[PDB]
């Protein structure tokens, strides 16, 4: 699991993985890290998985009831306020590792909420198994207010370095741009491995598996 | 040895075109205190081999006693032989072996470096006896933060100049000073050549902090 | 630690247990009984800890003759059976868990007769044959040997008289009696008690 | 695992399955579980697989010069006497042994059984391993001192079946050996799917 | 405290055929969540008629395998000729078992040709119990490599399907094909690909690139 | 971490380091150490970052919502009555080194100290964190009754940078704030 | 552990317009075994299958649960179930008990109600849903069941081929456990019918 | 766990034990001998661990062998008693421990018959009548009821038979043989084997 | 305990506390914490109270037989050297924290450290003990090169006197040394 | 309360000839450090009773503030009645045993010290709810040093004066300096009369250190 995001002149690029693992087995060669919040903010997934994915669509929910109540568009610090709220009741048994990212009126913020509920505004942060391999990448290669593919390049090489240590990806590097008008949201961004091709002859018979009962049962 | 009182940190190493260079900083940290800010860490063996450590700086202390002995009981003999930077690397292992094996360690991590006939090397050699070859090393919190770094560069490109090599070594150095604990700002790069064994003085980083003005 | 037994034919159930109600070293009951009827076609039998055997089967046993009083008709063996492993699993994850283990033995008009087993923690099944204990171990290979699923109810005596002599051979506890029911259409029959002449 | 022995009137019946797991994860089906120490002698392997394999081929390193030394082969209770005195030395570092020793002798049969904790007892039927426990009721409800050849060979691959059936770490194939008073011969060596058909059949 | 073990991941395939062994291993060592090399093979030509692999804690690994390469020279100049690949897996159980009480964290297959000139796979335990097997998967991806190999080796759960023995060339795509499956699921698996071929004509080589995640 | 607070004739001089670590890694690099209350009023924070944070909050929200019905600026030892109250209350559930420092209009500048225990307690000037332990001999020979602001700015900036030397906790950059009767200077100091 | 004192295996694998769905037949406690006919894989509606694994106790528990909630489900709305409902359906029972949970881990198969698509997931003991498009396998015997289907899976294939795959997987997977086996049933369902096929596996 | 018994008469010594080799649930071995014959008049009875009952009661047997060889005569039971005490005092402080329990029974030409009791942690007693296991606690109050010290060698082992019949009715192990020894002035006799019709 | 050596262009100054504790209670109430070994050569001990006074009959009983066979004063570094060889051998057996200091006839004043763990280091001035935490920021903010004698005896006066402030194991009275190549000058400080 | 976390020290405290005169430090050491170099230890009740502690620190702050409350609301009522110095030992005793019966006790050791209708009172109060009376009283280790210093002259002789009683005071004070290791040479007395309570400031004790000049 590797996670990055960045704040460019205009607004923030997120990035992930795909891979979810079972102990030392590789459970999901494609798996979503990114979860919609809002029309301007996206967060980043990390930690427990079943954790994650229940507590960004709660708060996602009371936004969405939050937004349409009051009629206009959402703030990020409204989202810090409510996570950061809710996981500190829970003493840190929920462990939910969050980036939190989006484009407001006062401009892009960019957060990284750990699961005993510190938060932290930075214009680049890392989370997650490989967050080690990433900074790194971060700290030699970033400077203030870059371009749009010059800030899109940084994430996709970051979290390729990542993925070539180890509890990588099956990689299908994701990008989710956000702007102050223009959405992007791309799942095949990079494909890196490639699984070889089977070389074997395993001609399944018709016939070659002996059944002691049939049964057939019709529809409609 | 169970307890590592005085330890040290971590310690990089690359090959390039003809020599090894290995860079280590000079600090002799007890827990959370820095309570020596001036130690050596990086033992010149006699001319063509080279060695540097991290864990417990005691432990160093003995192997650099006895190894600073052996390399003596040979050039007194004058046959015309000396160790080879392998044979070194083959020496240490079974020291380290041997020692684990009366469950009473030695709480280092060592990095060899050394140029011989034409040909460089770089060995590995870990507390429990694990021991390996690679064009570049990195020990510690090195081994997750400097060591991507190694890896970029050495696969899109394999071979490397002298000055390509050592502008490499500054870069990864500055960024452990960023982000681990127990760094220092104060270290030195030795090297190994044909022309034999090379020791840098104290040099220091440059850092930026233009994102504190930031939020 | 004791024993039960659960042989089941097409138109009978075969059950038996033993009379041993020993306090860790003593005997101090030699004509225990460990078997319930719940209605006139179902019984039950209960192995387990010093309270939870008396406490949880008599809540079961003045449970379904609520149902019988109320409505008329009894219960069948399956929906009584399925009964029990609500109890259990409902009171589990709780301060007070049940640990015992069960077997119960229906009789149907519709469906015939049927056997089921249960662990301690609740887990239903549809057996030929079972049994409990530490002698559960010794003894269901015989009956796994010579069990035919046509099999008539005097030779099912039979194979039970096999199925508890090695159990007098091979078994360290010492258990001499056992007393033997049987269910048919007509109900449950008290068959006569079986005792071991040992040398 | 699961191995059984028996003497009657026409010697010694040796059977055992072929299944060695590893936790929950089953290594091999082709074990052979009954170790051939000598041309008159046989010892089985039941608990443990290098202590069974070590301590028995030590003893047959030890009865080969007993041999030579007095131009004599072993006794029976001599080859387990031994067995017994080498693994007591070593009572409660950890080892786990609970093999059987089978042969003819002067005295006429032998089957002796030794654990690692140390128990040496002579007998005529005996059933070691996880689902020994199934094997015993099955073998005791058909035994009988005065049983032929070919129903002696019909009841041990009858109750290594009915023990690989209710044990879960018994399976694979069912080995068969038969000590005669010359020396054990093997008899036959069949699949537990192969006896399905035949039983059930 | 100290403890004394780590597991460092590591698959090895051993194949006999009916004139030939292939033997073959990938060359990842790992440590926990980091890549130590992507170049460390497990094969070690012992004599020119037999191969052996280790997996397991690499410390123990480098050790076993230079006494063993001494007692071959140990044997050799007390009995004026080589060991016997059956001779070597009777060596090494009283090896493995000499230090009972403190165990090598090793697992070895070794894999070669006999005295009649046709394959022998012996696989090991880390106390030293053997047997000859004609197949065996050894390593951290050794529960996703035996029950393909019973499939189309063993030929088991199959009807209407002959017995044929396997050539050396179907047996080569045998072992391409069972190692890019793995390297999918398994994470202490990749990088590389090395295999060795034992016939009567000597030991070759054979590297084979894998996914580098 | 490392915080430091100074009072003088006008106010107060706060100062702190960054570095929140986790293990031997820095996982923020630069971080505000130091929080706005109210307009006058600061207070650094030491110990859990998850449990300070939520205090903070709290506080703000109670003294924020306590100065608009008196319709007067609050009192610096109302707000660390504030602190005593949660701290002392959610023992062994907090880890919290909260100083308190800020001017008022009817006392001036005042240091309150609230450790990981839960008293309160007045002092001139006050140090905490766990770099705080190797500064103890150099802040008492150095302190000098009667200050001025700009002697007391270079005091906490020596301070700071020897448990800053190299000590694994602390480091990083200086942020200084010094509060008034006129407004709140806050500079960042590198170099 | 916990999920090793029963065993149990369930596979599920998506075809070219049809789905399988295959478990074994062994009930029994951590080393003898009690009955060979457990029902692990229950109808929840026509051509939506789904199929448990794990403790024995929460198998029987959780398919009574969901049946509870199924039924009340169809009355007030007339319509079937989409098989994406029922996958945010068993998360939310599961995550319920979030800190008491149950220890099975469930795999869905099925078709679409109105078109012909096909449909799997598994799930995690505490609800994390995890779509794929070739195969979902859970079970205590997991790592012997990938290694099967990385090998023979197909990416459209007919039901004829699909059952002999299904086949070939089951049974040398499970033959290589210990706790699990007794007998392979197998469903094979499609838009037009529902076969059933058990199969001859070795009951040692 | 097993069984011993010590009647000491006028000019007899009565021992019996049991012959039961159990493990852990089954019982492998139903004619288990645990009487050891240090010479012509001198028995012992051993009960413990697994290994530590044949490992030292052999050691006693063949060094008592030695000094009837050596020296032409025979030990007296009491100096046989009391040097085994000395091999387990001096073999407690020390990495292998002997876990047994003793009971030895001797005639002499000068004092008559003897009786010793020993413990696993070798202390000697002299007693009338002994007993272990935990068949020891239902058995010796009857024994303590009906001694006397001048009593018939037909009395006893129909006080003997009175003893084993409660531990056929109250004990919860199995234990269904008992073989008898006798000694006497002409050396030990072995009686007939006890066994027990339980129904 | 607090021990202090800093050496100058003439030799060396020492300085130690005494309070020798137990729990929390004061044992013995004066100390001679500093130990002639050679006419030249002292050394201030901290750590186990048994341990270091074993140690330093035998390093004394050792260099003492080992000069008289050379005819010649002994080197500094030679001592040093001896304690090294057996607090690294018999370490996870002893806790002692010894600093040698002391003038040579060949190098002068010189300053050694060797902690708990074994290793030697030659040091300008160096500190120890338990309340040594205490003064760490103060010795290097005040420390200049190039101090005569009269300076080095008030640098360790205030220096030992802000770690013997109150700090529990620290206090008492203050014992100064001052080894030169005319002699050794022991002095008591109170008050 | 499981962990004290800033404590004090010992307490003295003796009656003599219509009064009862109590001392302590000023010091609030944490663990071996003395952070806090200035706080007052004593609290004065409002005309005839007095109470000093021991324990934690922030535990006294509490009953502090509900002391300081009780007294204050029954003032208001004006009624001419006020606690008694036993009354406060009466119910100091139930609020700490019924806080040691939820297992979450107060970390304090106290003693009151009070003056009414002609008679002394000097009380104790321990954390487990333990009380007694007594002619003088010492708390920490000043049980084990001033109070055979304490029971020695006042059965020699049974009544003090309060110059007797003042002096007796400050030998104590400066025994506990010398071998207490979280002891501090400034202190504070309280003592109450006929008149009402008075607290001296911080006064400072007399030390010797001649035997130093000794080997």
């Amino acid at each position: 699991t590797t996670i990055a995001g960045v704040v460019y002149k205009d607004g923030i690029v997120l990035g992930a993985d795909t891979r979810a693992t079972e102990g030392m087995v590789v459970a999901d060669k494609n798996c979503s890290k990114i979860h919609f919040i809002s029309p301007n903010i996206y967060c980043c997934g990390a930690g427990t998985a079943a954790d994650t994915d229940m507590t960004t669509q709660l708060i996602s929910s009371n936004l969405e009831l939050h937004s349409l109540s009051t009629g206009r568009l959402p703030r990020v610090v409204t989202a810090n306020r409510m996570l950061k709220q809710m996981l500190f009741r829970y003493q840190g048994y929920i462990g939910a590792a969050l980036v939190l990212g989006g484009v407001d009126v006062t401009g892009p913020h960019l957060y990284s909420i750990y699961p005993h509920g510190s938060t932290d505004k930075l214009p680049y942060v890392t989370m997650g198994s490989g967050s080690l391999a990433a900074m790194a990448v971060f700290e030699d290669k970033f400077r203030p207010d870059m371009e749009e593919e010059e800030a899109k390049n940084l994430v996709s090489e970051a979290i390729a370095a990542g993925i070539f240590n180890d509890l990588g990806s099956g990689s299908n590097i994701d990008l989710c741009v956000i702007s102050k008008n223009k959405l992007d949201f791309l799942r095949p961004y990079t494909v890196p491995n490639k699984k070889g091709t089977r070389l074997g002859r395993y001609r399944c018979e018709k016939g070659t598996t002996a059944v002691l009962t049939e049964k057939i049962t019709p529809l409609e | 040895t169970q307890n590592p009182m005085v330890t040290g940190t971590s310690v990089l190493g690359v090959k390039f075109e003809g020599g090894v260079v290995i860079a280590a900083d000079m600090l002799g940290s007890y827990g959370s205190l820095a309570r020596f800010r001036n130690i050596s860490r990086i033992m010149r063996v006699n001319n063509s081999t080279m060695l540097g450590a991290s864990g417990d700086y005691a432990d160093f202390q003995y192997l650099k006693q006895v190894l600073g002995q052996m390399v003596i009981d040979e050039e007194l003999l004058g046959d015309g032989h000396s160790y080879s930077p392998r044979a070194i690397h083959s020496w240490l292992t079974r020291a380290m072996y041997s020692r684990r094996s009366k469950m009473n360690p030695l709480w280092n991590t060592m990095v060899i470096g050394g140029y011989a006939d034409g040909e460089s090397f770089l060995g590995y050699v870990d507390m429990l006896g694990v021991a390996y070859e690679a064009p570049s090393l990195a020990t510690g919190y090195g081994a997750y933060l400097a060591q991507p770094l190694l890896r970029e560069v050495l696969e899109k490109q394999p071979v490397l100049s002298q000055t390509e090599a050592r502008d490499l070594v500054e870069r990864c150095m500055r960024v452990l000073y960023y982000r681990d604990a127990r760094s220092y700002n104060r270290f030195q790069i030795a090297t190994v050549t044909e022309k034999g064994v090379e020791i840098e003085g104290p040099l220091s980083t440059e850092t930026n902090w233009d994102i504190a003005h930031m939020i | 630690m004791e024993y039960l037994i659960g042989i089941q034919g097409p138109d009978y159930v075969l059950v038996a247990s033993d009379r041993v109600a020993a306090s860790n070293i003593v005997q101090m009951k030699d004509d225990h009984d460990k078997m319930f009827k719940m209605s006139e076609k179902i019984l039950l039998l209960c192995v387990g800890e010093a309270g939870d055997t008396v406490q949880f089967a008599e809540y079961i046993q003045k449970n379904v003759q609520l149902y019988k009083m109320r409505n008329g008709y009894e219960l069948s063996p399956t929906a009584a059976a399925n009964f029990t492993r609500r109890n259990l699993a409902d009171c589990l994850r709780s301060r007070t868990p049940y640990h015992v283990n069960l077997l119960l033995a229906g009789y149907d008009e519709h469906e015939g007769p049927a056997l089921y087993y249960m662990d301690y923690l609740a887990a239903l099944a549809k057996a030929p044959f079972a049994a409990h204990g530490y002698g559960a171990f010794l003894t269901l290979s015989i009956l796994d040997r010579y069990y035919t699923p046509t099999i008539s109810r005097e030779r099912a005596v039979e194979l039970l008289r096999k199925c508890l002599e090695e159990l007098q051979k091979r078994f360290i506890l010492n258990l001499p009696t056992f007393s033997v029911r049987i269910i048919d259409k007509n109900g449950i029959h008290d068959l006569d008690n079986i005792s071991f002449p040992k040398q | 695992t699961t191995t059984l022995a028996f003497k009657f009137r026409h010697g010694v019946i040796v059977a055992a399955d072929s299944r060695a797991t590893a936790g929950a994860y089953i290594a091999s089906q082709t074990v052979k579980k009954v170790i051939e120490i000598n041309p008159y002698l046989l010892g089985t392997m039941a608990g443990g697989a290098a202590d069974c394999s070590f301590w028995e081929r030590l003893l047959a390193r030890q009865c080969r010069i007993y041999e030579l030394r007095n131009k004599e082969r072993i006794s029976v209770a001599a080859a387990s006497k031994l067995l017994a005195n080498m693994v007591y030395q070593y009572k409660g570092m950890g080892l786990s042994m609970g093999t059987m020793i089978c042969g003819w002798d002067k005295r006429g049969p032998g089957l002796y059984y030794v654990d690692s904790e140390g128990n040496r007892i002579s007998g005529a039927t005996f059933s070691v391993g996880s689902g020994s426990v199934y094997a015993y009721g099955v073998m005791d409800r058909g035994y009988s001192y005065d049983l032929e050849v070919e129903q002696a060979y019909d009841l041990a691959r009858r109750a290594i079946y009915q023990a690989t059936y209710r044990d879960a770490y018994s399976g694979g194939a069912v080995n068969l050996y038969h000590v005669r008073e010359d020396g054990w011969i093997r008899v036959s060596s069949d699949n537990v799917a192969d006896l399905h058909e035949k039983y059930s059949g | 405290r100290f403890s004394p073990y780590v597991f460092n991941g590591g698959t090895i395939l051993a194949i006999a055929g009916e004139d030939f062994a292939i033997v073959a291993s990938d060359t990842r060592l790992s440590e926990g969540f980091s890549i130590h090399t992507r170049d460390s093979p497990k094969c070690y030509k012992l004599t020119d008629k037999t191969v052996i692999g280790c997996s397991g804690f690499h410390g123990d690994c480098l050790t076993l395998t230079k006494i063993i390469e001494a007692r071959l020279k140990m044997y050799k100049h007390s009995n004026n000729k080589a060991m016997t690949t059956g001779a070597i897996a009777a060596m090494l159980s009283t090896i493995l078992y000499s230090r009972r009480f403190f165990p090598y964290y090793v697992y070895n297959i070794i894999g070669g040709l006999d005295e009649e000139g046709k394959g022998a796979v012996y696989s090991f335990d880390p106390v030293g119990s053997y047997q000859r097997d004609s197949f065996k998967a050894g390593g951290s991806a050794s529960a996703m490599l035996q029950p393909l190999l019973d499939n189309q080796v063993g030929f088991k759960n199959m009807q209407n399907v002959e017995h044929v023995p396997l050539s050396l060339d179907r047996a080569m795509r045998l072992v391409k094909d069972v190692f890019i499956s793995a390297a999918e699921r398994d994470v202490y698996t990749g990088d590389a690909l090395r295999i060795c071929i034992v016939t009567k004509e000597g030991i070759r080589e054979e590297t084979v690139s894998l996914r580098k995640d | 971490t490392t915080i430091m607070a100074v009072q003088f004739d006008g106010g107060v001089v706060l100062g702190a380091d960054s570095r929140t670590t986790t293990g031997s890694y820095i996982a923020n690099r630069v971080t505000d150490k130091l929080t706005p209350i109210h307009d006058r009023i600061f207070c650094c924070r030491s110990g859990s970052a998850a449990d300070t944070q939520a205090v903070a909050d709290a506080v703000t929200y109670q003294l924020g919502f306590h100065s608009i019905e008196l319709n007067e600026p609050p009192l610096v030892h109302t707000a660390a009555s504030l602190f005593k109250e949660m701290c002392y209350r959610y023992r062994e559930d907090l880890m919290a080194g909260i100083i308190i420092a800020g001017w008022d209009p009817q006392e001036g500048g005042q240091v309150y100290s609230v450790p990981m225990g839960g008293m309160m307690v007045r002092q001139s000037f006050a140090i905490g964190g766990s770099g705080s332990s190797y500064i103890y001999g150099y802040v008492d020979a150095t302190y000098r009754e009667g200050m001025t602001k700009e002697e007391c700015l270079q005091f906490t900036a020596n301070a700071l940078a020897l448990a800053m030397e190299r000590d694994g906790s602390s480091g990083g950059v200086i942020r200084l704030a010094a509060i008034a009767e006129s407004g709140v200077e806050r500079q960042v100091l590198l170099g | 552990s916990i999920m090793s004192y029963n065993g149990g295996a369930v596979m599920a694998m998506k075809g070219k317009n049809c789905v399988a769905i295959a478990a074994d037949r062994r009930f029994g406690i951590q080393a003898q075994m009690v009955t060979t006919d457990f029902q692990k894989i229950f109808p929840m509606g026509d051509r939506l299958y789904i199929g448990l694994a794990g403790l024995a106790t929460d198998v029987q528990t959780v398919a009574q649960r969901l049946k509870f909630r199924l039924n009340l489900y169809e009355l007030k709305e007339g319509r079937q179930i989409k098989p994406y409902t029922l996958m945010s359906m068993v998360a939310n029972l599961l995550y319920e008990k979030r800190f008491g949970p149950y220890y099975t881990e469930p795999v869905i198969a099925g078709l679409d109600p109105k078109t012909f698509k096909p449909f799997i997931c598994s799930l995690d003991l505490i609800g994390c849903p995890m779509v794929t498009d070739d195969f979902v396998v859970s079970g205590t015997c997991a790592e012997q069941m990938y290694g099967m289907c990385e090998s023979l899976w197909e990416p459209n294939m007919d039901p004829d081929h699909l059952f002999e795959t299904i086949s070939q997987a089951m049974l040398n997977a499970v033959d290589r456990d210990a706790v699990s086996g007794m007998g392979v049933i197998v469903h094979i369902i499609e838009k037009d019918k529902i076969t059933t096929r058990t199969l001859k596996a070795r009951m040692d």
